[PDB]
């Protein structure tokens, strides 16, 4: 069974750092380009970066300069590393699996498999 | 009288990758394919307008060898008229192709453990190309309806995939070494003749 599964999220003071995780099962990441996709509580889904199979990420152009994507294919996950958390990366982040094979339709998104997503809030307390 | 560098093309250490397939001029020289048809080494030699038996009897002129490396069931594609990602986006053969398309299994060489990413294939294109044309463009491709303007996004990605290349993989995932010899048949005053 195809099945992403995320960690790590919870309170976070603001200006701090913080790691989330999205381990896999049924396929491994040597083949596949996987996602990450922030969706805010009032906006749609915010596209973060990919990593792609040979190592390569790309990442959102105005949020480069305080996210990194990293793998480590030992176990399986796919590690992402916030840093300077301010108010409005209070968020729910989704991992999710590229489309680069056979789409069925029209996709917005190109995602053929999700996460659930971890809720990240960042605030006083 | 001089022999032509076939040792410098097929022994070679290192091959190009498929969208940015290698082509190398054999002018001046002469060549003998006997040494070529009879080894063994090659699991896949197919010729196309001349018989491989009849190599060493002609003449050619504008003789040209492309190397690369792509995977173990895509060398079907290295033919005139074939579909696919490797004959519609990285390497095009035309329809009166002459010469001989040459592949060999290259797994302990082009595989590592950890897999092997040097090797890099043009996954997404907007057009076919045209035959014997090369296409090293690294542009963000536009997959959706939405606009990439050169930055990746949803829907919207590298256009170069690389293989991964493990020796673990059965064959049809393994690399192959393909090179495709391209003549010309009697038509201007040759440089390579056969023996
Ligand atoms: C490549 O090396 C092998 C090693 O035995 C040799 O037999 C072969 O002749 C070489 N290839 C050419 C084209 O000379």
């Amino acid at each position: 069974e195809v099945q992403l599964v995320e960690s790590g999220g919870g309170l976070v003071q603001p200006g701090g750092s913080l790691r989330l995780s999205c381990a896999a099962s049924g396929f491994t990441f040597d083949d596949y380009a996987m996602s990450w996709v922030r969706q805010a509580p009032g906006k749609g889904l915010e596209w973060i970066g990919r990593m792609y199979n040979n190592g390569r990420t790309s990442y959102n152009p105005s949020l480069k300069s305080l996210v990194t994507i990293s793998r480590d294919n030992s176990k399986n996950t796919l590690y992402l590393q916030m840093n300077s958390l301010r108010a409005e990366d209070t968020a729910t982040y989704y991992c999710a699996r590229d489309n680069l094979g056979y789409r069925p339709s029209e996709n917005l998104y190109g995602m053929d498999v999700w996460g659930q997503g971890t809720t990240v809030t960042v605030s006083s307390s | 009288t001089n022999l032509c560098p076939f040792g410098e093309v097929f022994n070679a250490t290192r091959f190009a990758s498929v969208y940015a397939w290698n082509r190398k001029r054999i002018s001046n020289c002469v060549a003998d394919y006997s040494v070529l048809y009879n080894s063994a080494s090659f699991s896949t030699f197919k010729c196309y307008g001349v018989s491989p038996t009849k190599l060493n009897d002609l003449c050619f002129t504008n003789v040209y060898a492309d190397s690369f490396v792509i995977r173990g069931d895509e060398v079907r594609q290295i033919a005139p008229g074939q579909t696919g990602k490797i004959a519609d986006y990285n390497y095009k053969l035309p329809d009166d192709f002459t010469g001989c398309v040459i592949a060999w299994n290259s797994n302990n060489l082009d595989s590592k453990v950890g897999g092997n990413y040097n090797y890099l294939y043009r996954l997404f294109r907007k057009s076919n190309l045209k035959p014997f044309e090369r296409d090293i463009s690294t542009e963000i491709y536009q997959a959706g309806s939405t606009p990439c303007n050169g930055v990746e996004g949803f829907n919207c990605y590298f256009p170069l995939q690389s293989y991964g290349f493990q020796p673990t993989y059965g064959v049809g995932y393994q690399p192959y070494r393909v090179v495709v010899l391209s003549f010309e048949l009697l038509h201007a005053p040759a440089t390579v003749c056969g023996p």
